[PDB]
């Protein structure tokens, strides 16, 4: 019976897309940010 | 301020991503462009209780396969995804996504998700189906699937229509908050 709200304050943290010169994204440490993501 | 994981998983193509712009910023794509990695972060409110949603998309495309895993880290919910329109992509959450889930995260609730529900009545799409031996996903197999899987929840939505968007997010705070 909770009441949820429609989402606000939308933010995207992290990117990554393949360009044809490998993986790029951000912010330029998304790298680390995946490793320690993967991190428990 | 609670803290809840969002992870999206399924076939490529079978719409992760439109559902999640779609719901967070009321807004369809349309475009296609395969996910590789993306993470977003919402605010809601559930009762008077601030809720920070992480939503983190994923890549159906088996060549990020090996990288996939990294998104499921102390995940809160799991989204499983097919397309009521594609019976590979449902067959493949039996095969693929469920085992894959499962494997990293046991113990995490499941939602089984019919997207595109603005397709199955699309008689177009039917013929295309229908002279390639595939058939739509109806309501019945998709609640089957879900029994099957253990899934908690099987909810059918559009992104496109929004039929039943919020919904999939709205049961996925509540399976989680409770
Ligand atoms: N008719 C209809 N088409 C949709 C819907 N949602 C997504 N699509 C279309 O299906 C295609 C795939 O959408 P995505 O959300 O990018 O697919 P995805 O699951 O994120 O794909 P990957 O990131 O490659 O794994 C897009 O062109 C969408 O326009 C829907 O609800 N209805
Ligand atoms: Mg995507
Ligand atoms: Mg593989
Ligand atoms: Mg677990």
């Amino acid at each position: 019976e909770l009441i949820i709200s429609d989402p606000t304050d939308f933010e995207q943290i992290t990117h990554v897309e393949l360009g044809d010169s490998g993986l790029t994204g951000f912010p330029p440490e998304w790298r680390e940010k995946l490793i320690k993501a993967g991190l428990t | 301020p609670t803290s809840i994981k969002l992870v999206v998983v399924g076939d490529g193509a079978v719409g992760k991503t439109c559902l999640l712009i779609s719901y967070s910023i009321r807004k369809f794509p349309e475009d296609y462009i395969p996910t590789v990695f993306d993470n977003y972060v919402v605010s809601l409110t559930a009762g008077t209780r601030q809720i920070q949603l992480a939503l983190w998309d994923t890549a159906g495309l088996e060549e990020y396969d090996q990288l996939r895993p990294l998104s499921y880290s102390s995940a809160s919910i799991f989204l499983i995804c097919f397309s009521v329109t594609s019976s590979v992509s449902y067959d493949n959450v039996i095969t693929k996504w469920h085992p894959e889930v499962i494997h990293f995260a046991p113990k995490v609730p499941i939602i089984l998700v019919g997207t595109k529900l603005d397709t199955r009545n699309d008689p177009a799409i039917v013929k295309r189906l229908t002279e390639q031996g595939m058939t739509v996903i109806n309501t019945a197999k998709g609640e089957e699937l879900k029994n099957r899987i253990k899934a908690v929840k099987y909810i059918e939505c559009s992104a496109k229509t929004s039929e039943n968007l919020k919904t999939v997010f709205d049961e996925a705070v509540k399976t989680v908050l409770m």
